[PDB]
DNA sequence: ATCGGATGTATATATCTGACACGTGCCTGGAGACTAGGGAGTAATCCCCTTGGCGGTTAAAACGCGGGGGACAGCGCGTACGTGCGTTTAAGCGGTGCTAGAGCTGTCTACGACCAATTGAGCGGCCTCGGCACCGGGATTCTCGA
DNA sequence: TCGAGAATCCCGGTGCCGAGGCCGCTCAATTGGTCGTAGACAGCTCTAGCACCGCTTAAACGCACGTACGCGCTGTCCCCCGCGTTTTAACCGCCAAGGGGATTACTCCCTAGTCTCCAGGCACGTGTCAGATATATACATCCGAT
């Protein structure tokens, strides 16, 4: 039949979710898992919607930010995939 | 009677800029014309980037400014990007750039 | 609860980074990154809706709580 | 009750550098917390310059030295000659 | 002669930047067509100087166009 | 002296089209930069001459933009 | 003829100099650095022996712990040399 | 006026520097390249501190203009009056 | 006529704190039990590392302490090196540590 | 003129967790800094705090919480006890 | 792996000075006592908004298999960097001299806080239609095994 | 090299709900005086920043030599990408109940403000001893021959 070589659909998806605009996790799950990490500070609290959209934003934003510091230096070791390890480089040198 | 904005010819209110500075704890006085110089700085950064978004806004056929044109004009020039270094404006996006080394030959 | 967020949703964050291959490891380490700045987040969040005796943690909560952890955010109000 | 907002300064602005163009809600809501932020800091960095000096009033000298401060390179140039001369048009006026 | 001269004198004004006249007219823009030297341009691109000179309209940096001859 | 002579000759051929010598440098190609003539671009569009003369590439309706001077 | 192995004596260096604490760099040829720098912002300005001394305490700090995160990018390149390569990714993750 | 004396920062005070920050080997294009790293650290501190000094009128640079200068781009420095 | 601080039983002076707080151009007005809560935090935060420093000093057979102390007290302990993060010490110095990999 | 600092307070705790030690001059400077600026930032955090609420007067309420939002972990359960424990005898006397 | 020679790193006792610790005079900032008024604590209420539950589509997630490209390990070579030695240069230290500028004091005048009376600008509520969202059809371009 | 196939773009038509303008109405910005303190200015004192010279001598500098390491190449193999089928629960529309957030009265007590009084923290002076410096000695360490 027909196939593609191993690369075209990630760059074409790349080139896809670059251009876009959207949130990227799903929202119910997200919520759920906010509502689970805030029992452990106070319990019988109350949410508006735009602090949960406000976190995803926030996440979101943090997540895109880190997983293009992590690939920089993926290529300094002559390498074309990402590692644990690389995260932890960019983790430390950013200053956590 | 004229407004102190009329009279230094400007845009934006010099008497809201005045009681803000006054009811803010900044200092026990406010001198007579740091308004009149304060408001000339907000009006110049704000038509700076709305002339910038409007380019954007128009590259794409549309006629209305949305979130992603100003992502758009604060990430392409140096001076704007370096002054919000560390701001997270939302539904913006992120900018279209591929490293050199993962295109095919 | 940390299991929704899949792999396919991990994966597209990824590709809007810019990266082209992806080793197996990485959902394990990113889920644990994400659990941590959920809480430092949320942990201010709930002492500025502590203070005032409130009872709903509302979304200035949260701007206040980014703001001052250096990360300012646009588009919510103040 | 009441609420204000720069929103309606802000579409006078835009009306000036192009004629025909709108704005949706969001992008509004945006350039309207923009505007606060920018004020707070430079006020916020003209305090400190007057409690420097032991002196007790925020005159026009602290604002262009705080404006020459926080503004990178080239903008602050164009900043302050267009306070400076906006300030020399208001003295001389009516 | 003089005619010899002012014809070498008009075509001088069609070659060089008029702001600089120093350089082969290189750089053209989009929106209104006029043309003018790359090193010309680029000082007032850093200047905020988003105007033509000469027909006022506004431009960007990309509508930058590079020409030949 | 055909000191200036010949300058002139090289300013009226880098201002004058190429292939007409008649005309002005007044319609540039968008995609390689090179200028030429209205009158000499159109007659080639009738036989889809997408072709460049110069660099010898294709083209389009929206790769012809006006200029001036 | 008694010679060292190559690198020996500059393991002995790190230890050396990790254990006190003293200016690095010669305090007339930094001093005529900063006087020759700020001469185009303001002409004919006076400097305090404090403002210098300053001045140089600072810079010493700047390029130690500058020192330090470029020699983990060549750890993760399976190097021991650090090269000019290392010194522009150290010094673009953190933003500057 | 007095030129060219980014060369007092001399290959074995850089080279001290490296020691301490834990280095084994150096390249040899180091030196140049750390030279423009420094001259770029020092304009930014000192554009400020010439700004303060000239704003109370003085001119002379004193060493608290250097704290304030240093405290504004967060690298706060104990034991200089601050 | 006793002192304000003798009676909350600190060693720091709570009068020039509430001076210094009600002329700073913090707010309007300033509650009277808030100088004693502010100058008990102050006190216990410089015992907090002095008590390190004094043991890092003895720990060299030294008497006194001198700025390599502190920065030695501050660099090993994990909450003082987190809330003294970006702040440097003059004359201070550099924790010892070699890379394991560099050794033979 | 004279000029004001905390020398001899932090001799006074000094002589009282080691009492046979002494201190240099210049680290003198370095513990006058570093109580002005903890002092400095926690204070900045409560007159921003009670804006918030529209409010007028800084408490020990709003002190109670800004501490809770600079210090890290384990340091901040001990300075509120230590803060609340010198407030309830001083309101007693 | 096992000795041995040489090198740099601790270890123990004078000596000697300049900075730390302590004491005294004196002045200004902190403690007492009383007054007035406005910020803040408390009670009631009402109505928006958050939580909880139910049923249908269907879009996205989960699972399995084939195979081909990329990660990694082992080898070999040659240029760049570490180590040591002799020669040269400028830093560090001391001492003297002169004057430009910081820091403090006394005048007094112009500028900003404060209060009573006006009025027009900016905010809340309502209508409306056009720009943008969406769907169905061709036309052009991009990739891969020949 | 280029044809088959799949993904993507340009165009036309339809519809809807949010931007843009309009109107009435509080209340905040504007005029107009009045006064009292912050600050601009002139003068004086004195100190500390700059310039110059002479004398060690520590360190920067140039050169020879050897070798450990960076870089390019080749080979095996295993794990991540592409694609098809099946199972899940996210999403949308709808409904209902009650909690607590926001608003409005009412009072009362806690902090600012003023005047009086005096002891505590600061500037200045002085003894003396902790540590820096030098020197002889013990030892851990490293590279070589075996
Ligand atoms: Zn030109
Ligand atoms: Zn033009
Ligand atoms: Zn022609
Ligand atoms: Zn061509």
């Amino acid at each position: 039949p027909h196939r593609y070589r191993p690369g075209t659909v990630a760059l074409r998806e790349i080139r896809r979710y670059q251009k876009s605009t959207e949130l990227l996790i799903r929202k119910l799950p997200f919520q759920r898992l906010v509502r689970e990490i805030a029992q452990d500070f106070k319990t019988d609290l109350r949410f508006q919607s735009s602090a949960v959209m406000a976190l995803q934003e926030a996440s979101e934003a943090y997540l895109v930010a880190l997983f293009e510091d992590t690939n920089l230096c993926a290529i300094h070791a002559k390498r074309v995939t990402i590692m644990p390890k690389d995260i932890q480089l960019a983790r430390r040198i950013r200053g956590e | 009677a004229k407004t102190r904005s009329s009279r230094a010819g400007l845009q934006f209110p010099v008497g809201r800029v005045h009681r803000l500075l006054r009811k803010g704890n900044y200092a026990e006085r406010v001198g007579a014309g740091a308004p009149v110089y304060l408001a000339a700085v907000l009006e110049y950064l704000t038509a700076e980037i709305l002339e910038l978004a409007g380019n954007a806004a128009r590259d794409n056929k549309k006629t209305r400014i949305i979130p992603r044109h100003l992502q758009l004009a604060v990430r392409n020039d140096e001076e704007l990007n370096k002054l919000l270094g560390r701001v997270t404006i939302a539904q913006g996006g992120v900018l279209p750039n591929i490293q050199s080394v993962l295109l095919p030959k | 609860n940390i299991q929704g967020i899949t792999k396919p949703a991990i994966r597209r964050l990824a590709r809007r980074g810019g990266v082209k291959r992806i080793s197996g490891l990485i959902y394990e380490e990113t889920r644990g990154v994400l659990k941590v700045f959920l809480e430092n987040v949320i942990r201010d969040a709930v002492t500025y809706t502590e203070h005032a005796k409130r009872k709903t943690v509302t979304a200035m909560d949260v701007v206040y709580a980014l703001k001052r952890q250096g990360r300012t955010l646009y588009g919510f109000g103040g | 009750t009441r609420k204000e907002s720069y929103a309606i300064y802000v579409y006078k602005v835009l009306k000036q550098v192009h004629p025909d163009t709108g704005i949706s809600s969001k992008a509004m809501s945006i350039m309207n917390s923009f505007v606060n932020d920018v004020f707070e800091r430079i006020a916020g960095e003209a305090s400190r310059l007057a409690h420097y000096n032991k002196r007790s009033t925020i005159t026009s000298r602290e604002i262009q030295t705080a404006v020459r401060l926080l503004l990178p390179g080239e903008l602050a140039k164009h900043a302050v000659s267009e306070g400076t001369k906006a300030v020399t048009k208001y003295t001389s006026a009516k | 002669d003089e005619a010899l001269v002012e014809e070498l004198a008009n075509f001088r004004t069609l070659v060089y930047c008029s702001l600089c006249s120093k350089n082969w007219k290189n750089m053209a823009i989009k929106t209104c067509g006029h043309v003018f030297c790359e090193n010309c341009c680029k000082e007032r691109l850093a200047a905020r100087m988003r105007k033509c000179p000469t027909c006022n309209k506004a431009f960007s940096s990309n509508d930058l166009l590079t020409v030949h001859l």
